[PDB]
């Protein structure tokens, strides 16, 4: 059974670069490579069939080549809505096996993240739980610490954190974290600070709030 | 104009059997080669097997030739994948793909249908409005959220206005917790949009038949 070995996994390259993914097969596959993009969100597409042929609509900045057991696929000028998983095949053979694919993120310039805070909702109290939820929307580089802090004090058990891909339309990455308390534990305590520290900025950014008020 | 629909999918126990079907429409679906593939959470891509327009010829990955059969009717445009004594190495993503003309390259991909392996029970989500702070100031933009929390298993669907709300919109990967599934959305609005003109979030989880509206007001009395 034939492995496809994929390089490199991850690429963070600037708009208007030249990008070059590699695919090594563990055995000959003669010229019966395909390169496949899947966007975030979305299912994939065929870019590149038989090493090195565009796929109808696929645009120009769109190349492969290669034989035997080396093949490559080509970006001549990356563009932001180029952002996509890339993953190539061979189908010489029964199984018709994929690489494991290459992450591709875009540069763009710094970006501070726009911060909201949200007190648990009027509808959640009852059931006797309680979700402090933080939004940290449109911000670049993508890495980013959250702290949370109850009067005063960082707390960190019950602390879920998600990640949005980086989005095409703006270049940017947000995040969602989420303080789970019971009822009780909200209740004996005022004050609740959502805290993000980003290279943008010297200083934490913080949105914070008063349980009565 | 091309087009698949994969179906099917939900929840399965372990050691189960499942039919996934896949309905083609925009071509002639008694030409064409048809395949199977899947992607697990977090990882590549992986073939699972294909099948002529005649039926006459059908292959596999050798780690499903004998738990997975793959099958068609050209009468009802159709391919199916029966699924047998099902791990939770086969929970994934299932897609269906059409072989373009002449290469056994997949030319076009379904959405998909979503297939969980386990022992653990289906669950409706919450579904709880996000309003901002109480002591609103004037800034020019406002935030809005809105929290599935857990259900089981995935997926949920998420819009805002029943998709007429779609730009300023972030929905998060969900985030697994003991057998349960939590996720949220943020949707930013102009001020002068909201509280003025309403807005609801709407949320599906078909694995409960959940169909659930909150509509988004500023917190304080009624
Ligand atoms: C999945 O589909 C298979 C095939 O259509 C079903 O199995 C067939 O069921 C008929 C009853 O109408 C039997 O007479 C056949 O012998 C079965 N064929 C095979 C190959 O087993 C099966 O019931 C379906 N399973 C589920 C869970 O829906």
């Amino acid at each position: 059974s034939i492995v496809m070995t994929q390089t490199p996994k991850f690429l963070l390259v600037s708009a208007g670069d030249r990008i070059t993914i590699t695919c090594k097969a563990s055995q000959s596959v003669r010229n019966d490579v395909a390169w496949y993009q899947q966007k975030p969100g979305q299912s994939p597409k065929l870019l590149i069939y038989f090493a090195s042929n565009r796929y109808t609509g696929v645009p120009d900045r769109f190349t492969g080549s290669g034989s035997g057991t080396d093949f490559t696929f080509t970006i001549s000028t990356v563009q932001a809505e180029d952002l996509a998983v890339y993953f190539c095949q061979q189908g010489y053979t029964s199984p018709r096996t994929f690489g494991g694919g290459t992450k591709l993120e875009i540069k763009r310039a710094d970006a501070a993240p726009t911060v909201s805070i949200f007190p648990p909702s009027s509808e959640q109290l009852t059931s006797g739980g309680a979700s402090v939820v933080c939004f940290l929307n449109n911000f670049y580089p993508k890495d980013i610490n959250v702290k949370w802090k109850i009067d005063g004090s960082e707390r960190q058990n019950g602390v879920l954190n998600s990640w949005t891909d980086q989005d095409s339309k703006d270049s940017t990455y947000s995040m969602s974290s989420t303080l789970t308390l019971t009822k009780d534990e909200y209740e004996r305590h005022n004050s609740y600070t959502c805290e993000a520290t980003h290279k943008t900025s010297t200083s934490p950014i913080v949105k914070s709030f008063n349980r009565n008020e | 104009n091309v087009n698949l629909l994969e179906s099917g999918g939900g929840l399965v126990q372990p050691g189960g059997s499942l039919n996934l079907s896949c309905a083609a429409s925009g071509f002639d679906f008694s030409r064409y080669w048809m395949s199977w593939a899947r992607q697990a959470p977090g990882k590549g891509q992986e073939w699972i097997g294909e099948i002529n327009p005649g039926s006459s010829t059908i292959k596999y990955t050798p780690s499903l030739k004998d738990k997975f059969i793959i099958s068609r009717d050209n009468a009802k445009n159709t391919l199916y994948l029966q699924m047998s004594k099902v791990s939770s190495e086969d929970t994934a993503l299932y897609y269906c793909a059409r072989y373009g003309s002449y290469v056994y390259a997949m030319d076009y991909w379904g959405p998909g249908t979503s297939v969980t392996v386990s022992s653990a029970k289906t669950t409706a989500p919450s579904v709880y409005p996000l309003a901002p702070v109480c002591g609103d100031t004037t800034g020019s933009s406002v935030t809005l959220g809105c929290l599935v929390k857990g259900y089981f298993p995935e997926p949920v669907t998420l819009t805002w206005n029943s998709g007429s709300l779609s730009s300023g919109v972030h929905t998060f990967p969900a985030v697994l917790q003991s057998d349960l599934y939590t996720l949220s959305s943020s949707v930013t609005v102009t001020s002068s949009t909201w509280p003025s003109q309403s807005i609801t979030c709407n949320v599906a989880h078909p694995a409960s038949s959940t169909k659930v509206d909150k509509k988004i007001e500023p917190r304080g009395p009624t």
